[PDB]
């Protein structure tokens, strides 16, 4: 794996992951 | 309100398993 920020496209990978299906709530960090 | 320190940081995907909504 790789250790970097995450804000970007690997946030939302990450997710994509783990949260892939259950629509994770990654919107703006209001 | 929870990402603030993976997007702001690195956390593990253990800990983002709980973001799942």
């Amino acid at each position: 794996f790789v250790n970097q920020h995450l804000c970007s496209s690997d946030l939302v990978e990450a997710l994509y992951l783990v949260c892939g299906e259950r629509g994770f709530f990654y919107t703006k960090p209001t | 309100g929870i990402v603030e320190q993976c997007c702001t940081s690195i956390c593990s995907l253990y800990q983002l398993e709980n973001y799942c909504n």
